């Protein structure tokens, strides 16, 4: 029955994409540069 | 002060909580005149915007609008799940007032 | 169990660096979504490749000791002059095969722990070079390992593994405990 | 100058040290008028806020409130454990005065 | 407000949508006087710029030019695929008005 | 104009070069009024501060002080090794004037 | 506008391109008064600086000088490969005018 196997497939992929988000929160955060919001806005709005 | 997003959202008129509990599907960012904004969408179909700064915003919000756009960019890029959104529902697309993330 | 896992592999450090880690068969970059891969634990535990320690059907197999991985490598990568044994940290992308598949575990005595989707390079603690079957025991540490993050993490519990076990739709395992309580739709 | 968070915290009325030794469980950020704030919670049920800039804040604190929100957002995303918080306890939720982390 | 980058791009003259669906190949950043700009290119050879702020920019666009430069840097570094670009095509290289990306 | 941190540290009175060659053990950040500072420590026991902006700082240094506190938060979080610190030894804890990282 | 770093570099007097094709070997940052600057060094022995803001800088350059130092800090910390530098060669160390990164 396809439904068993494509369900298995679909749940394993979900499980994988979610673990890939924990890794991206680790390696992509080294590139995050913080903004001085007060001087950005200090010209208008 | 409020302790949860649901508590903060009901002290405002025209707001509502959307429980999303999913990552952003798409992120759009515009620097075009009068449309300097961010638009995000979810798999489920909802589209939400961070509004262009304007007359209705007090000075303390003009700074928090820029912080929100930074949070949404890195949330999108790392695929972190958004738990709930509090939006003003009198805007099209609806307008983000507050976001929470968990885990 | 001790927080390191081990895998003999002929693929060298800088290639692993380009792939983003230790990838299963036919997947070339860790974060690539378009190269849609079959991921199935049952089929993975039962398969054999030539010249590769089990790495098909979406998982990459590792061992609990440097000795087991070395034994694996000597049986499987023997012709190679140089292969490597990667030292990998535990984290919830890893599942204990004998625990998830239970009595239906194909190769119980090997005690494999398999990584769903491959092993990201930041999860690889370091590696040993093996030359003519002899382990050079001087560990080279991986500069990009995330020490603080991986420090305290563990294998995924078998519980989390049951609905991903991958038994065929007719397999009696879907009709007995503990899998029955976790069967995906259409299994049973 | 102080050498530890406990030294610095003990220089203020209405402060208290909490040892958390855990990662942030949820992060909430608001841009809603007069509640432009960040609220964090931990698994043990404690909730803390970075409060809205107000007349109780001197000018040197205005840019420090913004750095504290940038710190909480990045340590929430990296799942970095917070060791201690120094908080003013005359506010609900308790308001963060200082944070320390170690490994 | 517009809900997609195509709808937004349509509100302006001399614009065009590019379907890129690729990561940035190179990122050039300049601090030389009157060329304070960013240029990005793709393997296809398409080249785009974030313009120098000028007389054609209204005030509200200046903080958005800064944000767009920040977004292109982190998109390059993380090798995130860009979906579409809305550009002004009366400029060489063409300049970005808006960017969208999809997971 | 200087080529290295030791040539730079040479131009100031009351400085010293510390060779650390280790990553930060702890990071404390304070937003308490008149105590808006960052304190870092090392496994070897040394403690350093980035001082609160006072009278001794000229105006060019105001941005530099904020950047240094930014460098120290992200050096801690990436567990990056610090090579040398040029410090003012007339302040307790000693005050960071410059940092060197290598490799 | 210029389409490449070589083309932009050429519009200025006293500039030169250095093909680096490598990661930065060391990063030095100073907040010492009148030495608010960054110095980077490569394996090959070359040393370059981002200059202290001064009379040579027209006011559009000031935000760009801060961006270049944010880019160099990220590039150093993550070991990102730099492809070419455009530098003014009438300064010791030579001053970075523009930077390009590839892949
Ligand atoms: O603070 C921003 C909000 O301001 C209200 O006045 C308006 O009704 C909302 O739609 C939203 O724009
Ligand atoms: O400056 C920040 C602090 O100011 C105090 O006067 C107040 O009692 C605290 O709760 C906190 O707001
Ligand atoms: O607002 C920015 C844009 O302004 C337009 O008027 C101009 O024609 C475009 O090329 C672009 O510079
Ligand atoms: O620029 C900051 C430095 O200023 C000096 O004059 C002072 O003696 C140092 O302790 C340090 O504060
Ligand atoms: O714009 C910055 C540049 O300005 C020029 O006037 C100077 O000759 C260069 O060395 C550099 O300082």
């Amino acid at each position: 029955g396809d439904t068993c196997n494509e369900e298995t497939q679909n749940l394993s992929t979900i499980y994988l994409r979610e673990y890939q988000s924990k890794v991206k929160r680790q390696i992509f955060s080294d590139y995050q540069s913080e903004v001085d919001i007060y001087n950005r806005i200090r010209d208008e709005l | 002060a409020p302790q949860t997003i649901t508590e903060l959202c009901s002290e405002y008129r025209n707001t509502q909580i959307y429980t999303i509990n999913d990552k952003i599907l798409s992120y759009t960012e515009s620097m075009a005149g009068k449309r300097e904004m961010v638009i995000i969408t979810f798999k489920s179909g909802e589209t939400f915007q961070v509004e262009v700064p304007g007359s209705q915003h007090i000075d303390s919000q003009k700074k928090a609008i820029e912080r929100m756009k930074d949070t949404l960019r890195i949330t999108y890029l790392t695929e972190t799940k958004i738990d709930k959104l509090c939006v003003w529902n009198n805007k099209t697309p609806n307008s983000i007032a507050a976001i929470s993330m968990k885990n | 169990n001790g927080d390191r896992l081990y895998r003999a592999d002929s693929r060298p450090p800088d290639e692993i660096k380009r792939s983003g880690g230790l990838m299963p068969r036919g997947h070339n970059e860790y974060f690539d979504r378009g190269t849609q891969m079959n991921i199935n634990l049952y089929d993975h535990a039962r398969g054999t490749q030539t010249g590769f320690v089990r790495y098909d059907d979406g998982y990459v197999s590792t061992s609990l000791s440097l000795r087991s991985a070395h034994l694996a490598g000597q049986s499987i990568l023997s012709g190679y002059s140089t292969y490597y044994i990667y030292v990998i940290a535990t984290a919830p992308n890893m599942f204990n095969v004998n625990d998830v598949l239970g009595v239906y575990s194909p190769h119980p005595y090997e005690q494999e722990v398999s990584a769903l989707g491959g092993i990201p390079y930041s999860q690889i603690y370091g590696w040993y070079r093996v030359n003519f079957g002899v382990i050079d025991e001087r560990l080279h540490r991986n500069r990009e390992y995330r020490d603080r993050y991986y420090r305290n993490l563990n294998i995924a519990p078998a519980e989390d593994g049951y609905r991903l076990a991958g038994f065929p739709p007719d397999h009696q395992a879907w009709r007995e405990e503990p899998w029955i309580h976790h069967a995906p739709q259409g299994c049973g």
